[PDB]
């Protein structure tokens, strides 16, 4: 009764015989060891879908039932490991510790117990702390082409956690996991290599459903990462899960869908697309004081084809994010790199929640590069209105792994939106900046330090960075 | 005793249940498991055969084992109404969310009932302000009638909406309610707290506005009776109350949408590009129920998702037919950073007529629109050859209608972070007498930049001569 | 001079043109890639739809 | 067992029914619920039949009894002022329907030999339509066109129009109305209802509302009645217009019913029998021999097309099937051409053989002069100092399309369009500012009706041109054009 | 037209409009037997079909078949399966073009469209 | 040919056209009720061609010499290259005549398109 | 080429031409074991058939198979999915033109279009 009888295998799915008390998406494991997922029950057979190879199951096996719902480990026993889908261990350091299993598929939060978001999310890069701040608790797309740096925008962001995930308290903490779908297994090495190479793998969680994985284990995967991240979320600690990239997601859901032969939707994927993807992003959230404190954060990342935003997939996601960050890959190649296209490129609540003083120097700076974007296109003044543009432009510009410290940001953009940059030349920028910044190491570092921990320039320290900026000019 | 059966199948969000006894469940009919998780509440869709019923399910079907005990309740899905509802955060199947007690009422409703009678249908004339300068040019919505946002992902339709209820809702003396659809879940709580905030709604006191919700979260199953569920809260306070509802729906896509989802799964041959068969019928039964009777007035504006930015696909094709004005958002207005994104072609209405409007409004708004539309045939020419080949005439008349397009932005007091702009309304009759101003040909010295983003002529000229000096 | 003047600044405006031409081109070619794709989908999902039943 | 059913299964309003041993193919059916179905699925151990009603009330194990008699519908004079279901009965409240008789849904069209061709017109008074695209008594003229581009507005002038000869007691130029409204939302229909009772056409208006709100076979249903109706009219020695608003909502009803049934998938997922439905519906509208009273019934189906492309199925069918079309576009809508007609592509079949017979002399070469305008009109941005000849034609062009402009609800009796198209012809109004043409328009039609009524009197008596008349016109409009 | 020809020996002048109809209500037919769709919907059988019908119209040593025929061209397209079957069975093509007629110029043959394989 | 070929005869053999035995091969494989492929081709079509047009083929001295050599035909819609079966044609062979309507109307006969049309083997066998 | 890796110790060349017709082949197979076509005509298993094959060729111990592949691309189009499939996981990319040969570089490799993501 408990245990049933293989009738029939192929494609990655598989029809059981028996198996009368088991749950939907209830875990079945095969003789061989391998386990699947009961997906489509129906009267005397259930469907079934294999995580591991097809290669693995014949007709006339016997199958056991795990008796649970597909869960995962979680707690921080996880921490600084890879981990397949199920939570396997891959690693090789061993066996994984858990403070508990969860079910990969819990309900999103409700309306009542979450909080509109109102801490940052600390970039790093110039551009997206500047023009589009991220929110605790916010989802940010991140949308591009091949090889136009989509890897790195989150990178970069999970790298400069490090100066505070070492801090002497959990307030600013944010504990990181980055999700790579139907990647090359050496792109998932190299990555770690560069994670441990620094000390970010010390706080950090690598999920590596990679190309080699049967569809299922791809399409399984963001959703066990995120029940990963809930854990930290539900202890009050705030969490930041990356996706590269939810589009090989889509194609991994699609290849399983038509295998089991349901109606091919728009663009030949299937219709229940959206639901995929928003049962998964909506885990992401704030809750309020009420129900403990803390936040998951997203980061998806998706692969557009010729910058074609309007695609099916690219709009469907941006349907459900609050925000997107569109890398253009014409100024990739263009040499402005992380290439923002800052038209585009959107934050639906980061204003809301952008660390004061960067909010309060930038003085709507968007709007402003926006202008420089409609002169560039082509009286004496609008000539004029371009070079601060162009200083900007060439300022903005970051180089991999070296982040910025808010202390560092705001003097920069201070100077590119007062205009006291305008008289440098153009092409000595780089050289500025890195200048700069010493110079404020050297002299003013009170100033430095007043900016960091305060928030916001006191009018008196705005007069004084006036001054600053106006003397290293004259310098 | 109530009758029970058994479950036999499940699939994603489809239950099939079997009845031992000839005793059977009618369609529709709400059917209840007990789950330790709580209740799990079914609807039935088609019979099958030897007692045999196909449902939907409305949570998530996980954790349910073939021969589980089903309990008809023996009658359709049904909300509490009236107007206790008010001031409450209700679920699709009744029971509220907002943690503030169990709601209770002398009447509940079921969910499904026939439209309204052809003999009791009612029009009238009555335009109303929504103070967007675009749409009450161009495009003027009607009290009691059906308006339509079209727009792609991420254009601007939920600001719009708020921008309207911030306009509208204030002191309209009726009562509204707002209905989730696959929204954000932070779209539901933002709204809730902004409101909170802004005395439409009062936890000690009493409350205008009546909140439903089922977000992108949950499974298509209560995503499609969400829809029906808001809209039945609606109608009680149309022909009970009778008192002159503003309902809002967002987003009202995700509606046929959910029953695509659920399409494959009873066994349709699916139709073209993957919708229903049902398409055209099931939008019906929903759509037509909102149309204003004799008994009182129902003002509704419903926000329409658009995939892929493709107006010829089915769905908003069957949409468009269903209201009586449209205003179409485009992606190619705000990347050209236009906001609110108002496409004036394609915006249409049915009170743009000479008995209605006004003669001079109706006057100034062709020839608004002929201004734009030759612009809009002159861009290749203009883009490829060149815009010194333009003729004199033609080289003014895209010279003026530079000026008008961006003259129709507008800063919405929602988008204050957004723009770093205060958000400004402007009354209609200034509309009209601005673009009237500005198809006279008065304001062609004045620079093209000044226009954008102000409301009203006046305010055009001040932001010239404060750019000047 | 006015001729040699009107013949230069042909030269150099119907160069741009071409410039522009060819931007269109471009995009174009891009665009008809995309139906492409989307139309031969759209016509084999009919066959698909025909044949499973 | 043989006259009686029960209900196998029930799902999206059709139902699978045993027994029934002697249904007939597309009978009527009765549930002991009370709904009423249809046959339309005969197989060796089942009946399919879709429901004229919600499915909530039926089960399994319902008893299904026959009534042995096919869809039909009431007709007669009666159901003039009125509106009626899919299946005749009333809807306004305002009473019962003096039906004079009735007749089944399907009907053969009539035969070859029964006819004569078309020679009388259809006078829409939209001054585009009659000056370009004639419509004749017995044509069938589709009106295809985009989302929201009057279609609706100039089926609905052209229904207008006929209150001019409906209030005289010329029998033999009457024409009754029959208006289709299908796939509508309900309110639709009660605006158009007011719309004609404030202009007074209801007296000779029939209304078929098989809405959006209807289940699905009531639509499918809802011309075919209509056209049962007309026929009455016809096969009686009247004139009927028939509209139907519009046939590819129709169309999606019948894919659904289709698909339900699990009948084969066609080309874009509809039905493989579209075009013998639609030419079963439309091979109907005919001109009766004068052995049969000279009766005629006429036809304007109306197509919205998705961007324009008329690749589609249905809208190929369709263009197919009809004698012309009448094209609608945005384009023309927006730039201030309203009714926005696409001249070029709107051919009709009956052509001349169908206008009033005053108004073709005067025409004439209208049609050359428009078409030679379009050929210029894309070279005009070329800039170039074009000769005197072509500079001609583009300067008139624009200006004669100009005059094609029109009010809505305001059609034109031919009396009037006449001095209008001549004076475009002639071009008498060669040298007026182009925004002055609306006036002048405008004015002229009152300058004749003020100081020449007896020769516009005779343009409606004589219905026909002389040198002599043509000579007066010529006269008139030589000194108006003088101010 | 066949027994004029076989049986009497008499040469026959054969009209037929229209064929594109022909294959259109093939289309239906087929259809509605339950074939799988073709190409843009057309029946499977189109070529054979169609080839089974004009053959018929060949012209044999005993009297000879002359015949003219009209197709209807969906949306202009001369590339359609429907139409463009039918070039494989022609001896000579007229393409009439309203374009032609809009200029004035009636029966408006498109004068570099049409091909006679007896212009030799 | 074969027959030609392998006993030492010199053959060439003219398919006209080879786009309606793709068509006849759908219309068996669609009243077979085999899986459709793009533009309601059997997913196969490529072997069909293929089997057939690498028969086409020059044998050693020590096989015994003899060649047969292949023309296929292709009606191409619009000129469309890019069209299924034509694609398929053309990545099995090794060069093409391209006839042009624009070049034939032209009076240029027999309207071969120089530009388009390459033979990247016959350039070793062009009479010396 | 694995053997050589893993058993004998020293690196290889593995040289693919042309991985489009594996892809061509896969969909051919993919089509007549019934798993119904998806977009533009490519099998369903379109991605984790590349997955198996490409997935293999890495470093590990001994050595390693490096693999040159050649890629054919339908209609000139690098959005097409199988070019976009191949994409995914492609290292550097080496482009030779006839223009280049012709102007007397050989080989003829272009220096800009090449493309190499370890130029770091
Ligand atoms: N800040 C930067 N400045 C300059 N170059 C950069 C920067 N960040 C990344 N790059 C370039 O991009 C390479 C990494 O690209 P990345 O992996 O982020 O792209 P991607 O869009 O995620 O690609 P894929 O689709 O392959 O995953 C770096 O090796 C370097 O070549
Ligand atoms: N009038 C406007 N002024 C300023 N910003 C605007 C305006 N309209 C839209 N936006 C910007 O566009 C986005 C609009 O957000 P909103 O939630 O309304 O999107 P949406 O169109 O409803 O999205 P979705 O398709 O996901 O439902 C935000 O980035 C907002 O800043
Ligand atoms: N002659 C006219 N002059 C000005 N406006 C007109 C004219 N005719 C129609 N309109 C306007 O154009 C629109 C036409 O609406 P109508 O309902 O006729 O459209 P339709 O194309 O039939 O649409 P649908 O497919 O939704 O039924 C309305 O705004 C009407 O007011
Ligand atoms: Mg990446
Ligand atoms: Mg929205
Ligand atoms: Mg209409």
């Amino acid at each position: 009764n408990e245990t049933g009888r293989v009738l029939a295998v192929g494609d990655g799915i598989a029809r059981v015989f028996g198996l009368n008390n088991i749950q939907a998406e209830e875990l079945v494991e095969f003789s061989s060891g391998v386990k699947g997922m009961a997906l489509n029950l129906e009267p005397g057979q259930v469907g079934i879908v294999l995580f591991g190879s097809d290669r693995l199951v014949k007709e006339g096996e016997l199958v056991k039932r795990t008796g649970n719902i597909v869960d995962v480990p979680v707690g921080p026993g996880l921490l600084g490991r890879v981990v397949d889908a199920l939570g396997n261990p891959i690693d090789g350091k061993g066996p994984i510790d858990a403070a508990g299993r969860s079910r990969a598929q819990v309900k999103a939060p409700g309306i009542l117990p979450r909080r509109s978001v109102h801490e940052p999310v600390q970039t790093g890069l110039k551009a997206v702390d500047a023009l589009v701040p991220i929110g605790r608790g916010q989802r940010e797309l991140i949308i591009g082409d091949r090889q136009t740096g989509k890897t790195a925008v989150a990178l970069d962001t999970i790298l400069n956690q490090k100066r505070w995930n070492n801090g002497s308290d959990e307030s600013k903490k944010l504990y990181c996991v980055y999700v790579a779908v139907g990647q090359k297994r050496s792109t998932v090495a190299q990555l770690v290599q560069t994670l441990e190479q620094h000390d970010a793998m010390k706080y950090s969680i690598i999920v590596a459903a990679t190309a080699s994985e049967a569809a299922p284990l791809q399409y399984l995967a963001p959703f066990t990462a995120a029940s990963i991240g809930e854990w930290f979320r539900d202890n009050g600690k705030h969490a930041l899960i990356v996706y590269d990239d939810l589009s090989k997601q889509a194609v991994a859901y699609r290849q399983l869908s038509l295998l089991l032969r349901r109606p091919p939707g728009r663009e030949a994927y299937p219709g229940d697309v959206f639901y995929l993807h928003s049962r998964l992003l909506e885990r992401a959230a704030k809750l309020s004081e009420k129900e403990g404190s803390g936040s998951l954060t997203a980061l998806p990342v998706i692969e557009t084809q010729g910058g074609d935003v309007s695609a099916y997939i690219p709009t469907n996601v941006i349907s459900i994010t609050d925000g997107q960050i569109f890398l253009e890959a014409e100024l990739f190649y263009k040499g402005i790199r992380p290439a923002i296209n800052v038209g585009l490129s959107v934050s639906r609540v980061g204003s809301a929640a952008q660390v004061k003083a960067l909010k309060q120097v930038a003085g709507s700076l968007k709007l402003f590069l926006a202008q420089y974007r409609e002169v560039a296109a082509f009286d004496a003044s609008t000539k004029q209105t371009l070079v601060r543009g162009e200083r900007l432009t060439q300022l903005l510009k970051q180089n991999q792994y070296s982040p910025l410290a808010t202390e560092e940001q705001v003097p920069l953009i201070y100077a590119g939106v007062n205009g006291h940059l305008d008289g440098i030349e153009l092409s000595r920028i780089g050289e500025f900046e890195s200048s700069f910044l010493s110079y404020l190491k050297s002299n003013h570092n009170e100033l430095l330090t007043e900016i960091r921990e305060k928030g916001e320039l006191s009018k008196e320290l705005l007069a004084s960075l006036k001054s600053a900026t106006e003397s290293f000019v004259a310098t | 005793t109530p009758i029970t059966g058994k479950v036999t199948a499940v699939i994603g969000a489809i239950v099939d249940v079997h009845f031992e006894q000839s005793e059977l469940p009618a369609i529709l009919n709400a059917l209840e498991i007990k789950t330790p998780q709580g209740k799990l509440v079914l609807e039935v869709a088609q019979h099958l055969g030897e007692n045999t019923v196909r449902t939907i399910a409305m949570d998530g079907t996980e954790g349910l084992v073939r021969g589980e005990k089903v309990l008809d309740t023996g009658g359709p899905i049904s909300v509490p109404v009236g107007r206790e509802t008010l001031g409450r955060i209700i679920n699709v199947i009744g029971e509220p969310i907002d943690e503030r007690g169990p709601i209770k009422s002398k009447l509940r409703k079921p969910i499904h009932a026939d439209p309204p009678s052809f003999a009791e249908q009612s029009t009238s004339a009555e335009i109303l302000e929504t103070g967007i300068k675009v749409v009450d040019l161009l495009a003027p919505y009607a009290r009691g009638g059906k308006i339509g946002l079209f727009g792609g992902a991420g254009v601007g339709k939920t600001v719009f909406i708020q921008e309207l209820i911030n306009n509208i809702a204030k002191a309209h003396g009726g009562f509204s309610v707002f209905t989730g659809v696959g929204e954000r879940t932070r779209e539901g709580n933002d709204l809730y707290r902004e409101m909170k905030e802004t005395g439409v709604i009062n936890l000690e006191g009493e409350s205008k506005v009546a909140l439903v919700f089922g977000q992108m979260n949950e499974p298509p199953g209560a995503r499609a009776r969400v829809a029906l569920t808001g809209l039945t809260i609606a109608e009680y306070f149309r022909d009970e109350e009778g008192q002159d509802v503003l309902l809002f729906i967002d987003n009202i896509f995700r509606f046929t949408q959910a029953g695509s989802e659920v399409s494959a799964l009873l066994g349709r041959i699916p139709s073209a590009v993957g919708y229903q068969p049902t398409l055209a019928t099931d939008m019906g039964l929903l759509q037509e129920r909102i149309t204003t009777t004799k008994k009182g007035s129902v003002t509704s504006v419903q926000a329409v998702y658009v995939p892929a930015d493709d107006l010829t696909d089915p769905a908003p094709a069957t949409t468009f037919a269903h209201l009586d004005a449209t205003t179409v958002l485009s992606r190619g207005i705000s990347e050209l950073g236009i906001y609110p994104a108002v496409d004036p072609l394609d915006s249409k209405s049915r009170l743009l007529d000479a008995a209605v409007v006004g003669q001079e409004h109706y006057d100034v708004a062709s020839k608004v629109q002929e201004t734009l539309q030759t612009y809009k045939s002159l861009q290749d020419i203009i883009a490829i050859l060149g815009m010194d080949e333009l003729s004199e005439q033609d080289k003014l008349t895209v010279e003026r209608a530079r000026k008008i397009q961006r003259f129709l932005s507008q800063p919405f007091a929602v988008a204050e972070v957004f723009t770093g702009i205060p958000g400004k309304l402007v009354r209609l009759k200034d509309t009209v007498a601005s673009f009237k101003a500005v198809l006279e040909g008065k304001y062609d010295n004045i620079p093209e930049h000044a226009f954008y983003m102000v409301g009203g002529i006046e305010d055009v000229v001040a932001k010239a001569e404060k750019l000047a000096a | 001079q006015g001729y040699a003047a009107e013949i230069s600044a042909r030269r150099n405006a119907m160069d741009n043109a071409s410039k522009n031409a060819g931007d269109m081109i471009n995009r174009y070619s891009i665009l008809y890639n995309r139906t492409r794709q989307a139309v031969i989908t759209n016509e084999l999902v009919d066959i698909i739809t025909g044949a499973s039943s």
